């Protein structure tokens, strides 16, 4: 079929501060985790357009408007953290508590990102792949946050929320919708 | 390569649920009949091969009322064809 | 502004040709042509290499066979290095052409290595007169099958709006006035097939809405596709010579386009299928470079001994540069290995760089053993020429690290290395119980030139395999604690700081830091006070010692934070003043570099923050305004975590932050010609 | 400006020009202009001959001859001046002039450049080469 895209509700966007969560990957393969713009289209591959920033754990590469190799690929049962710091326009990916680096040795996966309307965490599961997404309600339920991210200054996502964050998944059932007037290929005209 | 326009019109009889289809004013062999309490959307499926492809034409024939009277309860008695902006083309 | 012309590609295709048509000419000077040659390479960029091959087919026709000239070679190298991260055969054709060509000699190798990634007098036989009518009849059988499918009407006059085909009949229903359109064409092609290979005879049986038969029942074999390739070029040769005669009173077949060769090949694949009926069938990449490379390698060593007894040498220089090019650009594996052993005996700099490249690209065991015998013989001479051995002493060590990615002969040299350029002798050395006895021996020596050399392979041996390596590090610790050749000593130090033992190293290195801290404070006291240059020299030596000091401190911290997340609190506090002292000290440090002072503060920052931050914010302000007396004068989630001597410790970390905070912190035109 | 030639060239030019002067007038033919430069060792082809006469009737007069002699030697010295201009910076003469040895050689030359512009010369350009320096000076 296609690939399912997972995210949090559009209320939970961030505009400032420094944030963090965690993500266990049970059976490796085609999965994708990172951060996305709120107006994210569910048709596109996650990271192919300018609305997502997302690491790929199959072959160890980052996805944004294309690809560039980044860090080690996966095992079965390793924790892939993600963290963002809006005060400096940075995105950092940590693997197993250890910080991933580029080919140039730099840890910051993306710099000079415009803040804009904000960001919110996003996952992506290919066929067969199983993995749970610890968004960070209970701080002790996290594992590698104390190793890296804690004394840096990053707070988790659901740090003070007595209810869990509602999640929005992309369906597979096609439904009808009116044609947008700014469509690049199709256009109508009521004469 | 046809230099002419194949115009297909359809006919739906509400009190019987009988549906027929006319091809350039010549009736086709097919027909359709449905359950009493059911609804239907008008539909066109197309793979386009031109700069200009199709045109939805909301017209009436010689003795039957157009689709405007069918879908707006305030205008069931009017046979003048209308297209208010609530009607549009989905995809 | 010409970036991305998918809008149009024909006008720019004609414009790109008439520029190079104006490139060489009789009525232009040096000044006017330099405008155009600069206008050309300015257009070779800023456009996608899709449309670039429109002229690249035309350039390799002209330039690479001859040694005007540079105008081709310049534009070539600015396009072949434009996509390295059809025309490809034309380039390889040019690649061998330039090799055939191999001042102007230096103007070629740059552009080369950048691209390194009779029918009227022919007799017609008896069946050839039957095939000239049958390939005329099958041509009318296929043409009426194609036109009538698109609604072609029948008219006495052929009209385009009516799609009339008045030749809608067979060749046997056509007279001499209606078969003259297919008389000369099916007779000259059979004569061109006979003049190429004299086989015009029947050897098999035979095979208005005219329909052509299933001529694609049998495909092209190894001799049929080559003959179909011979029929397209011969049809291109006769029509091409017809074009060269008519316009005087021009595209070849192999260098044709991807679109031009699609329309010309149907004139041969249908003609060979028409010839195959009635039995008249006329039936007669990098390894190629490597073959010529070995061919050149034979003549090189032949000429090398020809000069050893007492044009191609420049060609050898031209080849070795391309050899260094292709090795970096990178059955066949043996051929390179064949050349690898071929060049090694010729040595028995420029080639050595290519040799280092070829060793990095990785029968020869005899060559290895002979070298190892020559090494030990040189080692006998070393204990007692040197230039041919020293270059071999690094090329072997290059290879000894290459294969890791004649055991006795290697072991013979090892004893010879143990017998007696000491560091170079220590270099290739690292590339059991006898080692174990020597392990405790140096440990005793550390408890107290060859001492530096012996530890090299010992680090290479323990890494090949736990507490033994932990003892070796502590042996290496005290040796530097007592203490040049510390650089290569540090090279093996970070190589195996993998695998309590860290705690023993923690108690060891804490003393190492404090001694450096006292040495830093002494130089700081010297800075507080010719003696200025001496203090600059002393700080430089202190910076030299600090270089190898922090290098092992990093990788050890990669397990300390892994574990503890105590003694590190001392280690943070010790390294705190070091960074504070690092905050002229850098001036001596930078010269020593030609960093580790920064990254030490990075890993310690996490540990120091592991042990109320508003007071830390307040005490940072006084450290940016001593403050120890001033120090004497989501949080619910945080206190849930932090709970899960403060007056000085908070004062300690605060200034470290502020130090780290500080750490992270025209001419007119005639005036220009005047000063020139 | 015809002053960019030194005296002895004009002495050599007039010696060459009077040697092939037609009647002592100072007129020469269009052909003799080519021969007299090849009498001076200069060998330009008819392309460099053709554009020079139409730049200025077949009658070449000695000032009209000399203004062409200025331009043919103005362009050649205009490019070979700047490598020997970099020669005084580097102690070796290759192109490796250290940036420390520049901020006293540039405020001490005689165009009265102060510390601000020789700063402005530098941060809008370790040792810098020569070919970036002939780029950053000509601009």
């Amino acid at each position: 079929d296609r690939v399912r895209i997972f995210r949090a509700e559009k209320s939970y966007t961030v505009q400032s501060g420094r944030w963090y969560f965690e993500f266990e990957a049970v059976t490796t393969g085609e999965m994708r985790v990172g951060w996305a713009r709120p107006e994210l289209r569910p048709d596109v591959e996650l990271g192919a357009d300018e609305l997502a920033y997302v690491f790929n754990g199959h072959r160890g590469q980052r996805w944004h408007l294309g690809s560039e190799p980044f860090g080690r690929p996966w095992q079965s049962g390793d924790v892939v953290g993600c963290m963002i710091d809006l005060t400096e326009n940075t995105i950092i990916f940590t693997l197993n508590g250890e910080v991933l680096m580029s080919d140039s040795g730099s840890e910051t996966a993306f710099r000079e990102i415009e803040i804009g309307d904000g960001f919110l965490p996003v996952c992506s599961l290919g066929p067969g792949q199983v993995g749970h997404l610890n968004l960070g309600q209970d701080v002790s339920s996290l594992r590698f946050f104390a190793i890296c991210g804690l004394q840096e200054g990053f707070e988790p996502f659901a740090i003070n929320m007595q209810r869990p964050v509602t999640t929005w998944f992309s369906k597979s059932l096609p439904q009808f919708e009116p044609v947008p007037p700014e469509h690049p290929h199709y256009e109508v005209a009521r004469m | 390569i046809s230099h002419t326009d194949l115009v297909i019109g359809c006919l739906v009889d509400l009190a019987t649920g009988l549906m027929t289809f006319t091809a350039n004013g010549k009736e086709s062999n097919t027909f359709f009949q449905v359950e009493p309490n059911t609804k239907l959307f008008p539909a066109v499926f197309v793979l386009p091969t031109h700069q200009n492809v199709i045109q939805f034409e909301l017209g009436k024939q010689k003795n039957i009322m157009p689709l405007s009277a069918a879908m707006f309860l305030s205008e069931r008695k009017n046979p003048a064809p209308q297209c208010p902006p609530r009607l549009e083309v989905q995809m | 502004l010409f970036a991305g012309t998918e809008h149009r590609a024909i006008m720019v295709d004609s414009m790109l040709h008439t520029v190079y048509r104006l490139s060489r000419g009789r009525s232009l000077t040096k000044a006017q042509r330099d405008v155009i040659e600069d206008c050309l390479m300015a257009l070779c960029r800023y456009i996608r290499p899709s449309m670039l091959q429109h002229l690249l087919r035309r350039l390799v026709f002209d330039v690479p066979i001859l040694n005007k000239m540079p105008l081709k070679l310049l534009t070539n190298h600015y396009e072949r290095c434009w996509k390295y991260y059809a025309n490809f055969g034309v380039t390889s054709e040019e690649e061998l052409h330039l090799t055939r060509k191999l001042l102007a000699h230096k103007k070629y190798d740059q552009e080369l290595y950048r691209m390194a990634m009779e029918t009227l007098n022919v007799i017609i036989p008896e069946k050839l007169d039957s095939f000239i009518n049958k390939f005329a009849e099958y041509t009318h059988e296929k043409w009426a099958f194609d036109k009538i499918q698109n609604n072609w009407s029948y008219g006495e006059n052929v009209d385009e709006e009516l799609k009339t085909h008045p030749m809608l009949r067979p060749y046997k229903t056509f007279s001499e006035k209606d078969k003259e359109i297919y008389r000369w064409p099916i007779k000259e092609s059979l004569k061109a097939m006979i003049a190429w290979e004299w086989t015009i005879e029947k050897a098999r049986e035979g095979e208005y809405n005219p329909q052509p038969p299933d001529l694609s029942g049998v495909t092209l074999s190894r001799e049929l596709q080559a003959m179909a390739e011979q029929l397209a070029e011969n049809y291109h040769n006769t029509w091409g010579r017809k074009k060269k005669q008519e316009l005087e009173a021009l595209v070849p077949y192999d260098t044709l386009t991807a679109k031009e060769k699609a329309r010309d090949r149907e004139k041969a694949q249908e003609l060979l299928k028409f010839l195959q009926m009635n039995g008249y069938a006329v039936t007669r990449i990098e390894k190629r470079f490597a073959f010529g490379f070995l061919q050149q390698l034979l003549r090189w060593m032949d000429i090398s001994q020809e000069f050893i007894a007492h044009k191609f040498f420049a060609k050898i220089l031209l080849p070795l540069i391309n050899q260094y090019f292709t090795n970096h650009c990178l059955l066949g594996s043996g051929g390179h290995a064949s050349n690898k052993e071929k060049e090694m005996i010729t040595s028995l700099l420029v080639r050595h760089r290519v040799s280092l490249f070829g060793t990095d690209a990785p029968t020869t065991l005899f060559q290895h053993i002979a070298q190892h015998q020559f090494g030990d013989d040189v080692i006998l001479d070393d204990v007692q020429l040197c230039s041919i051995y020293s270059l071999g002493t690094t090329k072997n060590t290059y290879v000894e690290k290459l294969r890791p990615a004649a055991a006795a002969m290697p072991v013979a040299f090892l004893e010879p290395q143990l017998n007696e350029t000491k560091s170079p002798r220590e270099r290739a050395i690292l590339g059991v119980i006898e080692i174990t006895l020597p392990m405790l021996c140096s440990y005793l020596p550390r408890w107290w030139p060859p001492a530096l050399p012996a530890g090299a392979p010992p680090p290479c041996t323990a890494v090949t395999s736990l507490g033994n390596i932990l003892r070796i590090i502590v042996n290496n610790l005290g040796i530097d604690e007592a203490t040049v050749f510390a650089q290569p000593i540090v090279s093996r130090a970070r190589p195996e700081l993998l695998h309590i033992p860290t705690i023993g190293r923690l108690r060891k290195r804490a003393g190492k830091v404090v001694a450096e801290e006292e040495q830093l404070r002494l130089e700081a006291k010297a800075e507080a006070e010719r003696d200025e240059f001496s203090v600059l020299c002393r700080d430089l030596y202190a910076l030299y010692p600090l270089l190898i000091r922090y290098v092992d401190n990093n990788r050890a911290h990669w397990l300390t934070e892994p574990n503890a997340n105590f003694r590190m609190v001392g280690e943070i506090f010790i390294y705190w003043s070091k960074s504070h002292n690092f905050k002229q000290n850098f001036v001596v440090q930078n010269e020593i570099n030609n960093t580790l002072k920064k990254m030490l503060p990075i890993g310690l920052n996490m540990c120091a923050p592991t042990d109320m931050l508003a007071k830390t914010r307040y005490a940072l302000k006084d450290t940016d305004e001593l403050q120890n007396n001033l120090h004497l004068q989501l949080r619910w989630q945080m206190a849930l975590y932090r709970g899960l001597e403060k007056i000085v410790r908070r004062v300690q970390e605060v200034s470290a932050v502020l130090y780290h905070l500080e750490q992270t912190e025209l001419l007119s035109k005639q005036r220009r010609r005047a000063v020139v | 400006m015809a002053d960019q030639l030194t005296e002895e060239q004009i002495a050599e030019f007039k010696e060459a020009f009077s040697l092939f002067d037609k009647d002592g007038d100072g007129t020469i033919t269009t052909k003799a202009l080519g021969t007299v430069m090849r009498s001076l060792g200069q060998n330009p082809t008819e392309a460099e001959l053709q554009d020079m006469i139409n730049e200025v009737n077949g009658t070449i007069d000695f000032p009209a001859f000399l203004t062409m002699m200025a331009r043919k030697m103005k362009d050649t010295d205009s490019e070979e001046e700047i490598r020997e201009a970099f020669r005084v910076f580097d102690k070796d003469g290759n192109g490796y002039i250290s940036a420390a040895a520049l901020r006293h050689v540039m405020t001490n030359l005689g165009e009265k450049l102060t510390d601000e512009e020789v700063d402005e010369m530098i941060r809008e350009a370790g040792q810098v080469n020569y070919e970036a320096f002939v780029q950053m000076m000509t601009a």
